[PDB]
């Protein structure tokens, strides 16, 4: 289907601020401000880090963060860390009281 | 959030109605703020308190 | 509806006329209780008017 | 805490019907919807659908009209989903989430935050 846009991976050594993109058409996500961003490690099941890309969840560290522009969202890292090897996922509102999650991506640690 | 039919009867004339509904089912509603409200109800029985 | 159900309306469906003078086909759409009133005494919940 | 758990394994054969339950304790079963969830193995994980308890009314997303059936049981707080015409590529791992709360004054059925998830149930079709 005609899901969210992401990239393939990305890397970054301990203590550095990497950011990763998530973009889609205006319907999807520039109509709204509804966006989501879930973290998932192997097996387990996947835990979300963000409400409306700006409210932070309770019980959940500074470290992540997120922001929205025009067409496209960003989740930033900073202070990178052993604990953020896992797969990342942007989900949104799609209309029609629909739900579209993100292709996903994968987070290595340098070092 | 109804949407609109369009169905044609006689010659260049159409009549519209709602046809499905897209969405969760939910209530229409109406919204007043409760402290001004009674602020304005005292106020008006004060001013009344005079001709009673 | 495909969400759900939905107390203040009903799925009236009835025969209207096509370009054609005269020719008929079947419509639905979907009306308002209160713009919606029994035909006559014979208690046959099936048939219905517009208040009109 | 709230917790939630589901069925441990099923496996059916191909192109048979299946059915799946999910449970919930620590909240109120009928003041929040649930959505359920298919991720496949080393893929993207894609949305089916919603359930709101109260009234039983469900949605899908497309590819899925009138393959599968959600329904609950409000007594013992339970939802089931079942699904038929299975294919080949229907192994996966299937997920029930709580999402949004029921205001019956504004619509919350979109809204795609959702923290609490299960352990899921992981359904294999070998043939
Ligand atoms: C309130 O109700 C209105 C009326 O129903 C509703 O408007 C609808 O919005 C949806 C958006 O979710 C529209 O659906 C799209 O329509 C365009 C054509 O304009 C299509 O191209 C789209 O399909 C493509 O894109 C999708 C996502 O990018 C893909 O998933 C898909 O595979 C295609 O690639 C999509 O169908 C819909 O057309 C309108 N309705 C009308 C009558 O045009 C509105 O969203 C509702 N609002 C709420 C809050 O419920
Ligand atoms: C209200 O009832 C009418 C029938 O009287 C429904 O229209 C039919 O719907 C079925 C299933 O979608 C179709 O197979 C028929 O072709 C429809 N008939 C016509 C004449 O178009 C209508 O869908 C009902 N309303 C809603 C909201 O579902």
């Amino acid at each position: 289907q005609s899901a969210l846009t992401q990239p393939a991976s990305v890397s970054g050594s301990p203590g550095q601020s990497i950011t990763i993109s998530c973009t889609g058409t205006s319907s999807d996500v520039g109509s709204y401000n509804l966006v989501s961003w879930y973290q998932q490690h192997p097996g387990k099941a996947p835990k979300l880090m963000i409400y409306e890309v700006s409210k932070r969840p309770s019980g959940v560290s500074n470290r992540f963060s997120g922001s929205k522009s025009g067409n496209t969202a960003s989740l930033t890292i900073s202070g990178l860390q052993a604990e953020d090897e896992a797969d990342y996922y942007c989900c949104s509102y799609a209309g029609s009281s629909t739900v579209i999650f993100g292709g996903g991506t994968k987070l290595t640690v340098l070092g | 959030n109804n949407t609109r039919k369009s169905v044609r009867i006689g010659p260049g004339q159409t009549f519209y109605a709602t046809g499905d509904i897209i969405g969760d089912i939910k209530q229409a509603h109406c919204n007043i703020s409760e402290e001004k409200w009674n602020d304005t109800l005292q106020k008006v029985g004060i001013e009344l308190q005079k001709h009673f | 509806v495909k969400t759900g159900t939905v107390e203040e309306m009903k799925n009236c469906s009835f025969n209207t006329t096509t370009e054609i003078r005269d020719k008929e086909k079947k419509e639905y759409a979907l009306f308002y209780k209160p713009d919606i009133v029994p035909l006559s005494e014979t208690n046959n919940t099936s048939e219905y008017r517009l208040i009109n | 805490q709230v917790q939630l758990v589901q069925s441990g394994a099923e496996v059916k054969k191909p192109g048979a019907s299946v059915k799946v339950s999910c449970k919930a304790s620590g909240y109120t079963f009928t003041g929040y919807y649930m959505h359920w969830v298919r991720q496949a193995p080393g893929q993207g994980l894609e949305w089916m659908g919603w359930i709101n308890p109260n009234s039983g009314g469900t949605n899908y997303a497309q590819k899925f009209q009138g393959r599968v059936t959600m329904t609950r049981d409000t007594s013992i707080s339970t939802a089931y989903m079942e699904l038929s015409r299975l294919r080949s590529d229907d192994t996966a791992v299937y997920y029930c989430a709580r999402g949004g709360w029921i205001s019956l004054y504004y619509d919350s059925s979109g809204y795609p935050n959702f923290d609490y998830w299960g352990q899921g149930t992981l359904v294999t079709v070998s043939g």
